RNA sequence: GUGAACAGCCUCUAGUUGAUAGAAUAAUGUAGAUAAGGGAAGUCGGCAAAAUAGAUCCGUAACUUCGGGAUAAGGAUUGGC
RNA sequence: GCAGUCAAGCGUUCAUAGCGACAUUGCUUUUUGAUUCUUCGAUGUCGGCUCUUCCUAUCAUACCGAAGCAGAAUUCGGUAAGCGUUGGAUUGUUCACCCACUAAUAGGGAACGUGAGCUGGGUUUAGACCGUCGUGAGACAGGUUAGUUUUACCCUACUGAUGAAUGUUACCGCAAUAGUAAUUGAACUUAGUACGAGAGGAACAGUUCAUUCGGAUAAUUGGUUUUUGCGGCUGUCUGAUCAGGCAUUGCCGCGAAGCUACCAUCCGCUGGAUUAUGGCUGAACGCCUCUAAGUCAGAAUCCAUGCUAGAACGCGGUGAUUUC
RNA sequence: GGAUAGUGGCCUACCAUGGUUUCAACGGGUAACGGGGAAUAAGGGUUCGAUUCCGGAGAGGGAGCCUGAGAAACGGCUACCA
């Protein structure tokens, strides 16, 4: 279940320090930064689930 | 390899022979361990018995808390520096040769384990993957 | 006094002399049993081995920890163009063993097998086989009667073939004849199968299927005159030892007052002949077929051949088969392959082997790039380009 | 199946080909050769070797046209 | 010239190029080397080999006939411009 | 040193499951003696290292019979040397004595195998110290230390390698004879099952791995580096630059190819006939008996299969066989 | 000069050679938080105060830091050790 995170690197998974105003990170105090894991940007077989947008309709 | 452990372990490379000094990877008090046998191992007239990975070893330890000095004691190996490889076509190698000491049964005496630890071993020994931080 | 320490013996005696081999063309020496109930068709082949390289496959082993794991193994390839049959010899049994009975030939004989009755193949007149070929001008009666001879006689058929070694990047231009024991149905059904097969060509998709057990014979690789102590094993000496340690040191006992059969001594190592068998097929590659590298999974438009090519052999051009391992016998060297003489389930063979990937980078040397096109894409353009 | 990269070369290595160490901080290092591994082991920067990818990253090596004007639009107005 | 130096290594003057040749490069040697992981388990014994090394700076123990031990041990540093 | 015979005894009871007194009969020649045949115009002194083959009085492994064998374990015995029998601490040691692994860590022979194979620690010359003895020189199956280990080119043997002559030459083959190899363990499962009150506690079939041994092979990894292939470095020398020489391969990093490592990977066949043993049928001997005739099963044995060599005085099939 | 909210060797560069000490420096010890105070009643003292109030220190041991007016917070985060 670890989400990805857009533009990072490295398709597999590496842990960062988060804060407020970044993906896959919800703060829980003022200045409360905290150091989760995130999958990378590369898509990889280990995907269970892939988010795509629709950007031009086919046939 | 031997009493206590289940499942079966592939031939590993070897590389820690009789005489062979490695880092205690627990935290019994001991800090390193002396192999002076390699439990199932082979008789060939000069060739000294080497321990790869997971293998049991007879060990004593030279530096470390008095009481598990003078002595010996079974010991499971958990790093190699010795590049070995796998089934999957790996040629591996740790940065050390550690070990940590157990019972016959293969339980072990520490807490948990400083380092990493090879999937071999893990997956031989149960009572190393419930104190094992990272395998492989 | 005894030994004073057990220690077994080195070296295996059941492979002595430690001589050089009669020819390169290892002999196969023994043919698998017959069943005349299947059809007639070949029972070796004969080809080159090419060289090695890796392969990366899924693996089905139900209780083996790498069960359905990636698995990365290795493999040999042999250069094996179709082989071409000319005759066709019959043996009849006798009290004091086998015997060749008469040996009928095809009409005409390409000059690759020709000159494999010649030494000097550019100074002779090339007049081999000129008065026989002749036999064939009338409706012969000739041919006709020795194949009639070996249809009443001659209970056991093989069928003389040859490689097609101006398929071959080789250079040597002799090709290799050897016979082949025919497996098929009745004895004249077998010599049927012979003749009309007479200059006629037979690949090996219709001897070897894929995932077959397989033996191989050839004769391995060449090093002169060795030590002792590589030649056999034997233990080095110690340093402070005078006259040399690269030796044994009691060479024999008192008595009996002369050295032993069964002492090692130093001779020729290599050059023996081996019948390795039990060698899996893992691919029976078509030479007309581009991506044989190429797999299921892989599908990357790629021929097996290396980056760079073979080192020391070149490219393959024509049918080959790939064995899981090694083969006895060194690149360029006429290697002969044997379906095994047993069934064997094993439960490692009957493994319906499936390729994921061959590796096809370069092997003289540390190569990174499977394919040129691999290379100027994680490499960009050079100066060499524009 | 995956193709590994050198961790100081970059280069892409296939199953089987190098080597790999495990750091004493549970770290991994892949590479490709005995080359960018003693490079590696000689505690040698990959940004100042010429021939890394890294190098060639941070240095401005060969992209032109990765790097350009694009026809990546999408579709609107419901 | 290098450097502490009549050291070693390279050079000027002067003097040599005199040691049976030729073709190969099997084993085994003599002499010169390297070796993964382990590190004396070798052996009568660390025999052999490896390691150390200059210089500047810091740091230096028991013991002592006070003179020593002591380059004790243990460290850092060294190019070029 | 090893093995019997008789059977008073031991073994709850019970002579002989396993033992065995008193006596008595033997085998062995790695014990020690006894002898003094051979060698004193020399046969090089103990130990270890190395390596080969042999013996069986079998430690392990194969198949069995017996038990005071319920299971587990163990013991006694049979056929058995096919196979294996180790790593260390002190000791010059053999021996011994521990530590430790192991299926087991069995005993022996081969001029107490093995010095032109080594090593030379011990012993056992010459130097020297101490103890004991002797007035002394000197002495000590007393204790220390230092002390040159020579030669193969011959023959044979062995290992490998050419080779005249059976018309010439060439290709494909046969197979006599000889050699021959594979080995042992663990786990899953069977199964907490059989057996037992309990504690305990198997195995046959199946599967995954491993040990010892062997034959290959080099895709991968590692080693090797005169690729003196590329780069780097010190000293000098060619006025500088460029580019190079020299420094017993000057040094360093990388380094292909080759070679190569349980430091790397691959492969190591299955039929038959027997042993012990258990049986069938079945007399002798109206019964009974595996045996006397005949007969079934059966072992890591044996003969084949397979593998190696191919008799240079064993052989078959086939091609071509010369003009000054 | 820099840094601080600011003074200041707080820190840095340059410079100098100062600074404490038998009137006990320096070091060691403490089963040491300091104080308001408690116990013992001729007086002078002797002994105790972890502990209700004031101040200080800490939040398993360290270090680092985000938010903020205020924290080097810990019923906040980050890293290492246990
Ligand atoms: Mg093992
Ligand atoms: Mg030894
Ligand atoms: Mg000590
Ligand atoms: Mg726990
Ligand atoms: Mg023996
Ligand atoms: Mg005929
Ligand atoms: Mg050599
Ligand atoms: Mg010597
Ligand atoms: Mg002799
Ligand atoms: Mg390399
Ligand atoms: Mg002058
Ligand atoms: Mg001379
Ligand atoms: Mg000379
Ligand atoms: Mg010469
Ligand atoms: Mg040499
Ligand atoms: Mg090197
Ligand atoms: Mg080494
Ligand atoms: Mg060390
Ligand atoms: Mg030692
Ligand atoms: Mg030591
Ligand atoms: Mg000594
Ligand atoms: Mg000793
Ligand atoms: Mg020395
Ligand atoms: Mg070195
Ligand atoms: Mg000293
Ligand atoms: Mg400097
Ligand atoms: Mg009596
Ligand atoms: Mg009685
Ligand atoms: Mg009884
Ligand atoms: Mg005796
Ligand atoms: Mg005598
Ligand atoms: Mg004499
Ligand atoms: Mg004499
Ligand atoms: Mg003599
Ligand atoms: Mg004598
Ligand atoms: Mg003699
Ligand atoms: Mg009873
Ligand atoms: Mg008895
Ligand atoms: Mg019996
Ligand atoms: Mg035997
Ligand atoms: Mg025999
Ligand atoms: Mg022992
Ligand atoms: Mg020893
Ligand atoms: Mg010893
Ligand atoms: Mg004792
Ligand atoms: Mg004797
Ligand atoms: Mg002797
Ligand atoms: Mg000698
Ligand atoms: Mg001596
Ligand atoms: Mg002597
Ligand atoms: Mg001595
Ligand atoms: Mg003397
Ligand atoms: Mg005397
Ligand atoms: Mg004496
Ligand atoms: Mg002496
Ligand atoms: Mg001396
Ligand atoms: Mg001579
Ligand atoms: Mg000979
Ligand atoms: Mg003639
Ligand atoms: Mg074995
Ligand atoms: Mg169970
Ligand atoms: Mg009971
Ligand atoms: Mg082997
Ligand atoms: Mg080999
Ligand atoms: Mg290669
Ligand atoms: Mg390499
Ligand atoms: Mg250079
Ligand atoms: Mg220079
Ligand atoms: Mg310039
Ligand atoms: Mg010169
Ligand atoms: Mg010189
Ligand atoms: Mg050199
Ligand atoms: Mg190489
Ligand atoms: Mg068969
Ligand atoms: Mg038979
Ligand atoms: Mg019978
Ligand atoms: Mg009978
Ligand atoms: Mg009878
Ligand atoms: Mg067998
Ligand atoms: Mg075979
Ligand atoms: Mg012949
Ligand atoms: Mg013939
Ligand atoms: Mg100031
Ligand atoms: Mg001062
Ligand atoms: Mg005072
Ligand atoms: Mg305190
Ligand atoms: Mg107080
Ligand atoms: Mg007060
Ligand atoms: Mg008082
Ligand atoms: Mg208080
Ligand atoms: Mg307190
Ligand atoms: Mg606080
Ligand atoms: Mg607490
Ligand atoms: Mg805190
Ligand atoms: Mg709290
Ligand atoms: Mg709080």
């Amino acid at each position: 279940g670890f989400p990805m995170k857009q533009g990072v690197l490295l398709p597999t998974r590496i842990k960062l320090l988060l804060t407020k105003n970044v993906s896959c990170y919800r703060p829980r105090r003022d200045g409360e930064r905290k150091r989760k894991s995130v999958r990378g940007a590369i898509v990889g077989p280990d995907l269970a689930v892939l988010a795509l947008v629709i950007v031009k309709k086919g046939e | 390899s031997g009493n206590g452990a289940q499942g079966t372990k592939f031939r590993i490379s070897l590389g820690l022979p009789v005489g062979a000094i490695m880092n205690c990877a627990d935290n019994s008090g001991a800090r390193n361990l002396y192999i002076i046998a390699v439990k199932g191992s082979g008789s060939r007239l000069n060739r000294l018995p080497a321990a790869s990975l997971g293998d049991m070893v007879m060990a004593t330890v030279k530096k470390g808390k008095p009481e598990l000095r003078k002595k010996v004691m079974p010991a499971i190996v958990v790093r190699q520096a010795k590049s070995w490889r796998r089934r999957d076509g790996v040629f591996l190698y740790f940065e050390d040769n550690a070990g940590v000491i157990a019972n016959p049964k293969g339980e072990m005496k520490g807490s948990a384990i400083t380092g990493p630890v090879g999937k071999e071993c893990a997956d031989l020994w149960p009572r190393v993957a419930s104190n094992s931080g990272v395998v492989v | 006094s005894h030994r004073k320490y057990e220690a077994p013996r080195h070296g295996h005696l059941g492979f002595l002399p430690r001589k050089r081999a009669a020819s390169i063309r290892a002999r196969v020496k023994a043919f698998p049993k017959d069943d005349r109930s299947k059809p007639v068709a070949l029972t070796s082949f004969l080809g080159y081995k090419a060289g090695m390289t890796t392969i990366v496959r899924d693996l089905d082993r139900p209780g083996s920890k790498f069960h359905k794991r990636e698995v990365v193994e290795a493999v040999t390839v042999v250069d094996t163009p179709p082989v071409v049959v000319v005759g066709v010899v019959g043996y009849v049994e006798t009290p004091r063993g086998l015997r060749s009975l008469t040996t009928v030939w095809a009409e005409h004989l390409s000059d690759e097998v020709k000159r494999r009755f010649y030494k000097n193949w550019y100074k002779s007149k090339k007049k081999a086989f000129t008065k026989y070929s002749a036999k064939y001008a009338q409706d012969g009666a000739g041919i006709e009667r020795e194949l009639a001879r070996i249809k009443k006689y001659a209970s056991v058929v093989r069928v003389l073939v040859h490689t097609q070694i101006r398929k071959t990047p080789l250079a040597q231009k002799k090709a290799h004849l050897a016979e082949i024991q025919l497996n098929g149905g009745s004895i004249s059904e077998k010599v049927d199968w012979a003749r009309e097969h007479f200059e006629k060509t037979v690949a090996v998709d219709s001897v070897f299927e894929q995932n077959e057990m397989i033996d191989a014979i050839a004769v391995t690789k060449g090093h002169g005159f060795e030590g002792v102590t590589h030649r056999w094993g034997t233990k080095k000496l110690p340093r402070k030892t005078h006259r040399g340690l690269r030796k044994v040191a009691c060479i024999g006992a008192w008595h009996p007052a002369h050295v032993m059969w069964s002492v090692a001594r130093a001779g020729q190592r290599g050059y023996h002949s081996r019948t390795s068998i039990n060698h899996k097929i893992y691919r029976v590659g078509k030479g007309d077929d581009e991506a044989n590298g190429a797999t299921s999974f892989d599908r990357t438009k790629k021929t097996i051949t290396p980056m760079g090519g073979f080192v020391h052999y070149g490219e393959i051009k024509n049918d080959f088969i790939m064995v899981k391992g090694c083969i006895p016998g060194n690149r360029k060297r006429i290697v002969t392959l044997r379906k095994s003489l047993y069934t064997n389930t094993s439960r490692k063979a009957l493994e319906e082997v499936s390729l994921k990937w061959i590796d096809t980078a370069s092997k003289f040397g540390k190569g990174r790039f499977q394919t040129p096109a691999e290379k100027h894409a994680f490499m960009g353009t050079l100066k060499k380009d524009l | 199946m995956k193709v590994e990269i050198d961790s100081f070369s970059g280069a892409k290595i296939y199953p089987g080909r190098g080597t790999l160490f495990v750091r004493g901080d549970s770290k991994i290092f892949r590479f490709q050769n005995s080359k960018s591994a003693s490079l590696f082991k000689q505690r040698k920067n990959p940004r100042r070797i010429a021939w890394t990818v890294l190098f060639r990253k941070h240095h401005k090596k060969g992209i032109t046209e990765e790097v350009a004007k694009k026809r990546s639009r999408k579709t609107v107005k419901a």
